[PDB]
RNA sequence: UCUGGUGACUAUAGCAAGGAGGUCACACCUGUUCCCAUGCCGAACACAGAAGUUAAGCUCCUUAGCGUCGAUGGUAGUCGAACUUACGUUCCGCUAGAGUAGAACGUUGCCAGGC
RNA sequence: CUGGGGCGGUCGCCUCCUAAAAGGUAACGGAGGCGCUCAAAGGUUCCCUCAGAAUGGUUGGAAAUCAUUCAUAGAGUGUAAA
RNA sequence: UAUUGGAGGUAGAGCACUGUUUGGACGAGGGGCCGGUUACCGAAUUCAGACAAACUCCGAAUGCCAAUUAAUUU
């Protein structure tokens, strides 16, 4: 339950979205108390590794810069063919 | 799953059969599924041929839900006519799909039967499919 | 239903055409209308 | 070319030129119509006026502004400074 | 002026801590009673509406205003506006004088077994019962009359509903 | 009480034998046999019943 | 099972309902009414700018008295008359609320117009 | 900000619930003789009056059950382009609907008495 | 006119969709109406709000009329459709 | 063309309306019978699913109309 992250920039177009989901990461969000609207992207296979370490709910360590973030996961998406996930969506509750 | 029991306009305009499944991509009654990877139409009658297969396989055993349903009317001009004079009288129902969306679920029975079951379906059908399981995690 | 002509009581003018049923109203339909010729309101029969 | 097969619509009117007549910002003259209609898309606003077919026609010499009414609604209005 | 003295006296007096109240204004009051005669076969008939206006206009002090049918009715004949039925209000002394009538007349002629009534109600407060014209007229016999109904009663009251109904039927009558 | 033209009533004393239940009224506009003053000088319309004296449940 | 309401409610749908038409300008203002169950109160306003230009009331103690409700009626209307004539007000367009024009507020309106407000 | 008119805003304004309060304003109330009053009630409407009472309407305060509003990120779609004949692919702007975090039990103008 | 003529159908007006979110836009394309009616179903003034649903009952073909809280108009608007 | 302002309901979505539909709750009507029971069957009411040229609580891209107005052209 200590995941990772990276912090996403301005404006990243439809050619760099998708050549960061053809990639073994995911692009993601976080929202919520305690915190703003910051954009990220994860890594895929530990993203899965922790939620089947842990389950639908768990309160995770997510990797920010140098903060880390007791975050849940909100909701997400996935692509029925071609299997990968999509887009994930974070809330802190701390 | 055979035909609608009435419809308001009963020559309609043809479906579009090019983009991706509106909705229907989850397994959400039954355990497994069988979703398509192609798009063609289904004529009231494959889906027939399908359950048919599916049922008398498993022996009267699990649970069928059939996701596809054939809403659409179709027309066929009478043999050897001009073209012109009208539009022709209903010949089948379909339903359009998507690659994507799921057309048949079970449950209640175990998962190699399950598969071999949608098989069997498959090839009664006019798409490719793929078999899928209900999404967690 | 059938075409009607009004005419000034007064005056004696064929002013105006309007129409009535003929079942309904089966008598001479009266009305007060402009005379343009009297500068006034007089009674209008259909007659 | 077939024979006896028939069509028992084959019929239609002639369609009116209604929509829109002028635009927002432009100076219209009194009477100019601004949005022919059936019913009210548009009610008529401040020096606006309301025909017998519906038809929206300004009141005064100005420009034309088209707004919200309430939440499900819109009105017209004209304003003469020129 | 009977019920009427005795309500300030006494149903002001009883049902206000029958039931606690912080006011005297949140009293059960009894606003006013409608009499509608209900709907009688007059599609061949229209004799029996007139005489169904000799009753109530004879039984109450007014007359009842024949509301004609809403919606048009198949099976009888009652098209969009038939005359049918009778309907009367009874809201100042009227509604006292009447009802004292009533439950002092209730008991020679209806044969009811607990006295007037039972359960007969709506729900929420309101007779909807139906007479078959027994305690009626007692003052005209039924000797000058040619039919048998009953009206659509009901009970207008600020009480609330017809649990509250029965307490305010200790007002003289028989639950 | 619909007005304007309403037909005539009376809170007349319905002094009937059982009980003199004189506290009803009606249209029965008829002869005061007994004038009284306690109860409404008009007719005692009531004459007989067993509204006061026989019940079912409190015969 | 019925429940009264007060009428101020189904008041406040007429006047609106009249409101439609009737709109107070600078040169024509609106003269509204407020009947309560013990008083009666006026305002002329220019609703092209939402003010309000004269008041007057059956409280306001210059007219506050003992009448017959009609009667101070009549005094409002009186006041709100010679109010306006100082700012300069001479034709109003009378807004009855959504009383009907009876009684008080018939009495109010031609208590102004006999007083100058030409309307 | 109280209190009452009046009107300006996309229900962030509403419904339901709980709880106050009647500051003399507000409704409730007594009655029909008085103009008026109702195809059919002093119901309402109108009217004369103010002895009863805040219970309800109303007012104020709470609460997001309920209503509405509602991003960011994204996805669908698509303008232009380049491939292409594929139920297409790529690039570049624009960018939904749905959903999720959340805003929200209003803001406000003039007038008259208030304090 | 006509997916060659013939046979069948059609021909002028109004409404809807096809029609690609201004307007316009064709086929022997997909659906329907018109050749009237109203001395009130017109004008104006003042009033009033509906269908259905249950908690229901003298009738109760069920629902006629009557009652009561919700009813966003689910009703009505002379007629086709918008 | 850049920047404002606006009319309109297509693509896409959605089921709030007209309908078209797949499973699951939940009480009940004629009726299996003696008004009946229980199955059901015609719906009421829900929860999860879907479909639409002549469905729309929503709603682009672009086109169109016009501007206190700019810049380049003719």
């Amino acid at each position: 339950a200590s995941l990772k992250s990276i912090i996403r920039q301005g404006k990243q177009t439809r050619s760099d979205l998708k050549q960061l989901r053809k990639s073994g990461k995911v692009p993601a969000v976080v929202y919520g108390y305690g915190t703003k609207n910051v954009s990220v992207k994860v890594d895929e296979v530990e993203f899965i590794k922790v939620i089947r370490e842990v389950g639908r709910n768990g309160v995770i360590e997510l990797g920010v810069g140098s903060k880390t973030i007791k975050v849940m996961v909100a909701d997400y998406q996935f692509d029925p063919l071609k299997n990968q996930i999509t887009h994930i969506d974070f809330l802190a509750i701390n | 799953m055979l035909l609608p029991k009435r419809v308001k306009y009963r020559r309609q305009h043809r479906p579009k059969t090019t983009g991706r499944s509106k909705g229907g991509n989850y397994v959400t009654f039954g355990e497994f599924g069988l979703q398509a990877t192609t798009t063609s139409w289904i004529t009231s009658r494959q889906i027939e041929s399908a359950r048919i297969a599916m049922t008398r396989y498993m022996k009267r055993g699990g649970k069928v839900w059939i996701k596809i349903f054939p809403h659409t009317p179709y027309t066929k001009k009478p043999l050897e006519v001009r073209m012109g004079a009208g539009k022709g009288a209903v010949e089948g129902w379909i339903a359009v799909v998507k690659p994507g969306r799921i057309l048949f679920e079970v449950a209640g029975v175990s998962e190699e039967v399950a598969r071999e079951a949608l098989r069997l379906a498959s090839h009664k059908l006019p798409v490719k499919t793929k078999f899928v399981k209900r999404e967690e995690l | 239903r059938v075409n009607v002509t009004l005419a000034c009581t007064e005056c004696g003018d064929r002013n105006y055409i309007t129409t009535k049923n003929k079942r309904n109203n089966p008598e001479r339909i009266e009305m007060k209308k402009y005379c343009p010729r009297l500068n006034k309101y007089t009674l209008h029969r259909e007659t | 070319k077939k024979g006896v097969s028939s069509t028992k619509n084959g019929r239609d009117s002639e369609s009116k030129r209604l929509g829109a007549k002028r635009a927002d910002g432009q100076f219209v003259t009194g009477g100019s119509i601004l949005y022919r209609q059936r019913g009210t898309k548009i009610y008529p606003g401040e020096n606006v006026g309301r025909g017998g077919d519906d038809t929206l026609f300004a009141k005064i010499d100005g420009v034309v502004k088209f707004e919200r009414k309430g939440r499900d609604k819109k009105q017209v209005s004209v304003y003469a400074v020129a | 002026n009977r019920l009427k003295e005795k309500f300030n006296t006494e149903v002001t007096e009883n049902l206000m801590k029958k039931f606690n109240y912080s006011s005297v204004m949140e009293v059960p009051k009894i606003d006013k009673i409608v009499v509608n005669m209900g709907v009688g076969d007059a599609v061949q008939n229209s004799k029996v509406l007139d005489n169904a206006v000799e009753e109530l206009e004879l039984i109450t002090g007014q007359k009842p205003l024949v509301t004609k049918a809403k919606k048009s009715i198949a099976t009888f004949r009652l098209r969009e506006g038939m005359p049918i039925g009778a309907k009367v209000t009874l809201r100042g002394e009227r509604m006292y004088e009447f009802l004292d009538k009533l439950i002092s007349v209730s008991l020679p002629r209806v044969r009811d077994f607990q006295g007037v009534s039972k359960k007969a109600f709506d729900g929420r407060g309101n007779y909807t019962l139906g007479v078959k014209e027994q305690l009626i007229f007692p003052e005209i016999d039924y000797d000058k009359v040619s039919k048998v109904r009953g009206m659509d009663i009901v009970i207008v009251t600020t009480a609330n509903t017809d649990e509250e109904a029965r307490e305010l039927l200790a007002n003289f009558g028989m639950p | 009480m619909k007005q304007g033209i309403h037909p005539e009533y009376h809170q007349v004393i319905f002094l009937d034998t059982t009980t003199n239940f004189k506290f009803l009224s009606g249209s029965t506009k008829t002869s005061s046999e007994m004038m009284e003053w306690e109860d409404g000088k008009e007719y005692p319309v009531i004459r007989l019943d067993i509204s006061s004296d026989s019940h079912p449940f409190y015969t | 099972m019925i429940s009264k309401i007060d009428k101020n409610k189904v008041r406040l749908k007429r006047h609106a309902r009249v409101r439609t038409n009737l709109s107070g300008t600078a040169e024509k203002p609106r003269l509204n009414v407020y009947r309560s169950n013990k008083h009666i109160y006026a305002q002329i306003i220019d609703d092209n700018k939402g003010v309000t230009l004269a008041q007057a009331s059956s409280k306001d103690s210059d007219i506050a008295t003992t009448a017959t409700k009609v009667e101070l009626a009549t005094k409002v209307g009186e006041a709100i008359a010679k109010k306006a004539a100082d700012k300069g007000i001479k034709e109003i367009v009378f807004d009855r609320g959504g009383y009907l024009y009876h009684g008080r507020v018939k009495a109010l309106a031609e208590a102004a117009r006999e007083s100058g407000l030409e309307f």
